[PDB]
């Protein structure tokens, strides 16, 4: 993605709250089912779109 | 409750139990549970077994419910 | 259903092994079948419906 | 010839078979015979003609299915005396 300035401390660095899910998906899906809310995988991936 | 709005295909009672329901058109598990020990004695082909297979989910015939059936 | 086999076993495949039941057999994949379609374990097997 | 064995009868002919006479019976498919073995007893003849494929209508068990109708037609009479 393109780059902006940012406030943002020496360690932090400013996201697209959009890829976010994107890059993390398989992190969404590992902790969702690990909360109980989509018993299965297929309803992951369903609410995560 | 989540038991109410099931039929009676959720209790994996006997055949003999099964099928003695069937005669008076029990539809749903609300419907068995108004009715008490006290008139389903009459049906042939139970009172040994009725108790301890409800027991188990939580439930016992006996109780009274209000604005049933809702649909 | 060949679950964790080579191979699967049809009616008379199984039935040379315990019973020459034919129909007897049949019926107790029927009761299988009937225990599988509850609502008491079929809660989480349903969600496989759309893949 | 017990009165059990008056509901078992008359599903029996309307269904065309045995086994087919238990939907409507509240009941399995192997005790709709189990009262018509007895019958064979007690009266002590035919009423169907039992073959594989379905069961061929007889002269005398059409004049007993009207007879359980005689039977059931007054039973009404007195349940409608109730309503």
């Amino acid at each position: 993605s393109v780059i902006t300035v940012g406030y943002l401390r020496l360690h932090q660095c400013g996201l697209p709250k959009k890829m976010a899910l994107e890059l993390f998906k398989p992190f969404i899906y590992g902790k969702l089912e690990l909360r109980g809310l989509a018993t299965t995988i297929k309803a992951a991936k369903k609410m995560v779109e | 409750d989540p038991i109410l709005l099931r039929p009676v295909d959720d209790l994996e009672l006997t055949v003999r139990s099964a099928n003695c329901l069937k005669a008076e058109a029990i539809h749903y598990i609300g419907d068995l549970v108004q009715r008490t020990e006290v008139e389903l004695l009459k049906t042939p082909n139970s009172l040994t077994e009725i108790k301890d297979v409800l027991a188990s989910r939580g439930l016992s015939l006996g109780m009274r419910l209000e604005n049933w059936p809702p649909a | 259903f060949g679950i964790d086999m080579n191979t699967d076993y049809t009616l008379e495949e199984v039935g040379k092994q315990f019973d020459v039941t034919r129909e007897r057999i049949r019926q107790i994949e029927a009761k299988a079948l009937r225990k599988l379609r509850h609502p008491s374990r079929s809660e989480v097997l349903r969600s496989f419906l759309d893949d | 010839p017990p009165l059990n064995a008056l509901r078992v009868f008359d599903a029996a002919a309307r269904h065309l078979s045995f086994t087919r006479a238990a939907e409507e019976l509240f009941v399995t498919q192997a005790a709709v015979s189990h009262q018509i073995k007895s019958l064979e007893d007690f009266l002590g003849l035919k009423l169907f003609r039992r073959r594989n494929r379905s069961l061929l209508l007889t002269e005398e068990g059409q004049s007993y299915f009207l007879d359980i109708k005689e039977i059931f037609s007054q039973l009404t009479e007195a349940t409608r005396k109730l309503q």
